[PDB]
RNA sequence: CUCUGUCGUGCUGAGGAAUCCCUAGUAAGCGCAAGUCAUCAGCUUGCGUUGAUUACGUCCCUGCCCUUUGUACACACCGCCCGUCGCUACUACCGAU
RNA sequence: CGCAAGGCUGAAAAAUUGACGGAAGGGCACCACCAGGGGUGGAGCCUGCG
């Protein structure tokens, strides 16, 4: 459910401000559940997916080396 | 090695299992047979008993548009539908898991729903012989069905719902009491009000009117209170006037009118019965101007009354037939052609070849009762320590005499001669009187359960409370012997023809064989999952057969050993309450047995499997462009009429099909599996692969097996011509769906960047001195070596 | 033989030498290398 | 065993159904020694000599074991297996005392 | 030396942790597949076992 969630976020954040995404104050802050933590925790999971995608890229380039081999004959 | 077969059964109508039906016939239910009376004359018309099931039945219904077929539901969780012309079960329906409890029909009749005390509720079709489907809401069990098609229905967490049934899911839903439960069902029949029935006396009053945006089809317009605060058993309303009847479990039924909710609803007559009411029904007579209300009452009863509208009178009743509170002791005549029949509240005398009373009396209660010999008179011993004398021929009372003060009679025993009766009640006495005046009495030390002679009339045996039994001589009352080894009281005894054996059952859930000289006993057997209540032998062994005995026992079973062998011969089912008494006959041949039941009975690859669902996809692919390209000539009817496998999983695309049967299999196999995948259908598969890039869903298994699939098959490709435009589809699509989800989640982490660099300004520090020393997360990682 | 075969495998008693940990000496009370 | 000659198939016939075993100094052929507190001369155990064919993959069949809980953290992947009951707490129900 | 050493008696459970499975996926096996080989089993001698 990794792209669910993280589309789902970027509607999130094109939505709404930074300012107020940062001021966002909720009584039920404390430990773990704290705002630091959780944008902490999306944007190390978000980095981890977002590598995973660049090496994809850079392997689907194949698929145009062999376009432009079937072009070569 | 003779067994024994249930052939007769009677002394019982209504039960306390539900739904009574009305026909001017009364359909009721027995133990396990539905039988159908007449209600003017208490003849019964006819007996519908199914010789594959046992189990008991506690659900009627009939059919509208067509009587004379029946839905029975039994305790299994098995529903039969009967006919009335031909007394058989043509149709059986076993889905349920458990006690069906609530039927109900179609306007036209093709459709049967039963709900179930295991929560489903199901719906039949009749023409197919097929479970339809199977509805499941309701966190408790079910009380309440009916067809507005759709669904109403009702359950025990004071659930009302609403289902559809073109789209087997629910569509409303209500809760009728907060804390209590909806106990009972009650639909007008033009399907504009609803009431439901809950436990406290409470009566809420429903309005029906005759799917994306906000449904709202019940509506609760209001409550009202019966009189009665226990739980309403039923609530039924009439077919063609505006009245309703509400009736708890109890001696009341309350029928209400119909004209706040306060004013709506009032109530019209309270009418009292005789005993607790089980089921009340409706009852429309031809050419009457009443309302004939006919309850079935628990306490083995119909009735049948008349309601006046713009007082209650008893017109008619069927008792005759059966004993009304519980058959406690039983003793056939010498002549085995009639038996007596002691209940608490009545007797009753009866002939076994047309199994039907013939005698009737009023008795208090009933501990033993006793034929004397001539057949003409009965003893009773009853709790409140008498001992009445009735008889067959005057139809009287006879004598009656106070044997003991307050202190039930528990044995009565006729000496074999015949001239003396010897009562042992629960005093610390037992008294013997001949024929009657008190010849002799005997203290005992504790409470006497039971006792009984010798057939040669030589030694008496008596039961105790002491979990004991002392055998004395008859000629004088002297100590004989003593058994003990018994952990709780001794129920019952009897001792053989020929006074060599005697069998003793305890509440210790056992019996003992004892040899009757020196007291030794042949063998202690366990044989019954509950306390054995009465123990008989048979007296004849003119068949060879004297050493037989029966055991009548409270877990409803009757069991049929042999004392030479020590072995049980056979296993007689066929009660479902605890087993009162029972009497053998005085031939053998037969014997009766009377229950808690309140009847009495008479006894005489992954990669071929990866290409064969590509092969599915892309021919279901070709159905799907074609029925495109038709409905693009003309929008005139033609299905596309796929397979029967996807029509069958849900009618889900050939693509989450193939990506279903891609993801299923580990990755290991994925590479070994596209390894073994030949030439032919990589085509079908670069197809599969550009509709994922198109619709994009799991895009690292998309670029992971389309590389696999280049790079084991490189030189092919280059070869080839056909790929090209599959591959320049591909490669577009791909690119297109990573550039997205790229640009997204770095979107996503530029953004997250920004606001965390927002959230260390807001949190940096306010406060500014010689201190900065209060200006990080740690994990353990323990390291064995 | 068969009774006292019958005897253990009820009352089970076997006199099976028990597979020890290789390091009970070092680290006797087992603690997991991992996460803490 | 090798080499050398004389002679030429001549009661002068290499083991069915089944079942068992065997994968490198292994099968098999060959003899010599010893007789070791139990066993073994109708034999047993040593010791040397000659020394191949065919697999050395596979869980398809036949089975056996184990995963679906634990026992370690990085990359990397995986993604809530399923059924019938027992036992426990609570809830109300049924009918005898 | 004393206790042990007086027969309601007469042969054939625990469980919030338990009982039995099923489907998938692995690993191993000349008690499995595969390729070959060799025994025994045919006749006679006999130890042994029943």
């Amino acid at each position: 459910t990794a792209p669910v969630a993280q589309r789902v976020l970027w509607a999130l954040f094109k939505s709404h401000p930074a300012n107020k995404l940062s001021s966002l104050s909720v009584k039920g802050a404390r430990g773990h559940k704290s705002l630091n933590e959780v944008l902490d925790a999306i944007k190390v999971y978000t980095e981890r997916h977002y590598k995973r995608i660049e090496e994809l890229v850079d392997e689907s380039y194949l698929v145009e080396y062999t376009l432009r081999e079937m072009d070569a004959l | 090695y003779l067994k024994f077969e249930p052939s007769k059964s009677f002394g019982v109508v209504v039960s306390s299992n539900s739904n009574l039906v009305w026909s001017g016939q009364a359909i009721v239910a027995a133990n396990e047979e539905v039988l159908v009376w007449d209600i003017k004359k208490g003849e019964l018309l006819s007996r519908w008993r199914d010789e594959n099931c046992k189990f008991r039945v506690t659900a009627i219904a009939q059919s509208r548009t067509d009587p004379d077929v029946f839905a029975v539901g039994y305790e299994d969780g098995s529903i039969r539908l009967w006919d009335s012309k031909i007394a058989t079960s043509v149709v059986s329906f076993n889905g349920h898991k458990s006690a069906i409890t609530v039927l109900a029909f179609d306007k036209t009749g093709v459709r049967l729903a039963s709900g179930s005390k295991d929560t489903d509720i199901i719906v039949w079709d009749l023409v197919a012989e097929v479970g339809q489907y199977k509805l499941r809401g309701h966190k408790d069990q079910v009380t309440g069905l009916y067809f507005i098609g759709f669904l109403l229905t009702t359950g025990k967490d004071s659930l009302i719902k609403l289902w559809d049934l073109s789209s087997r899911h629910c569509i409303e839903t209500h809760v009728a009491q907060a804390n209590g439960e909806c106990w009972a069902l009650g639909v007008s029949p033009d399907f504009t009000g609803c009431i439901t029935a809950g436990n406290d006396g409470e009566i809420t009053v429903w309005a029906l009117d005759a799917l994306s945006q906000s449904v709202n089809f019940l509506q609760n317009r209001g409550t009202l209170h019966r009189s009665s605060k226990e739980r309403a058993a039923e609530v039924v309303f009439h077919p063609l006037r505006d009245y309703f009847a509400v009736h708890g479990v109890e001696k009341s039924v309350e029928i209400w009118r119909i004209r706040e909710v306060s004013d709506v609803f009032v109530q019209h007559v309270i009418v009292r019965t005789t005993g607790k009411v089980r089921s009340v029904d409706w009852a429309l007579n031809p050419g009457v101007k009443d309302l004939q209300l006919l309850v079935g009452g628990t306490n083995n009863l119909l009735e049948l009354y008349n309601i006046v509208g713009k007082d209650y009178n008893k017109a008619l009743a069927v008792e005759l037939p059966g004993h009304r509170t519980d058959i406690r002791s039983v003793a056939i005549s010498s002549d085995d052609k009639m038996l007596a029949s002691a209940a608490n509240g009545s007797l009753k005398i009866w002939n076994i070849k047309t199994q039907q009373c013939i005698r009737t009396f009023d008795c208090g209660y009933a501990l033993c009762c006793a034929f004397l010999p001539g057949d003409k008179v009965v003893i009773v011993g009853t709790k409140e320590g008498e001992l009445q004398l009735y008889d067959v021929a005057s139809a009287s009372l006879l004598e009656t005499v106070n044997a003991h003060d307050g202190h039930a009679v528990w044995a009565l025993q006729v000496h074999p001669d015949g001239r003396s009766v010897v009562s042992g009640g629960a005093d610390k006495t037992a008294k013997f009187w001949d024929f009657l005046v008190q010849s002799r009495i005997l203290k005992v030390s504790d409470d006497i359960l039971s006792l009984r002679f010798s057939p040669d009339a030589r030694l008496l045996a008596v039961a105790l409370l002491d979990s004991t039994v002392k055998v004395f001589f008859n000629d004088t009352l002297k100590l004989y012997l003593n058994l003990y080894g018994h952990k709780l009281p001794v129920l019952s005894m009897d001792i053989s023809y020929d006074s060599k054996l005697i069998v003793t059952s305890s509440a210790d859930k056992n019996i003992r064989i004892w040899g009757l000289d020196f007291g030794d006993c042949h063998k202690a057997l366990f044989g019954h999952q509950d306390s054995i209540l009465q123990v008989a032998f048979i007296p004849h062994n003119s068949d060879g057969n004297g050493h037989y005995f029966f055991s009548a026992s409270k877990d409803r079973t009757i069991k049929y050993w042999d004392a030479d062998k020590f072995e049980q011969i056979q296993r007689i089912d066929g009660h479902h309450g605890e087993i009162w008494a029972l009497a053998v006959s005085h031939s053998g041949r037969f014997l009766v047995s009377a229950s808690h039941d309140k009847s009495i009975r008479v006894w005489e690859m992954a990669g071929e499997r990866i290409a064969e669902a590509l092969e599915l996809g892309m021919t279901d692919l070709n159905t799907i462009r074609e029925w495109e390209e038709a409905r693009q000539i003309n929008p005139n009817i033609a299905p596309p009429q796929r397979n029967p496998i996807f029509v069958a999983l849900g009618n889900i695309p050939a693509e989450t099909y193939v990506l279903n049967t891609l993801q299923k299999i580990k990755p290991a196999s994925l590479h070994d599996a596209l390894l073994v995948l030949p030439f032919s259908t990589i085509p079908s598969l670069l197809t599969f692969l550009n509709l994922f890039a198109q619709r994009e869903l799991n895009v690292p298994l998309t670029c992971r097996i389309l590389f696999f699939v280049l790079k084991t098959h490189h030189k092919q490709i280059v070869a080839s011509r056909t790929m090209r435009a599959t591959l320049e589809k591909v490669r577009a699509n791909l690119r297109a769906a990573l550039r997205r989800q790229k640009d997204e989640m770095g979107f996503n982490i530029a953004a997250l960047k920004v606001v965390s660099m927002q959230l260390r300004d807001k949190s940096v520090r306010e406060y500014v001195d010689e201190t900065w020393e209060e200006k990080v997360r740690k994990r353990a990682f323990a390291s064995l070596s | 033989i068969e009774e006292l075969i019958k005897r253990r495998i009820l009352a089970g008693e076997f006199d099976e030498v028990l597979r020890r940990r290789p390091d009970m000496f070092g680290n006797p009370h087992g603690v997991r290398r991992g996460l803490v």
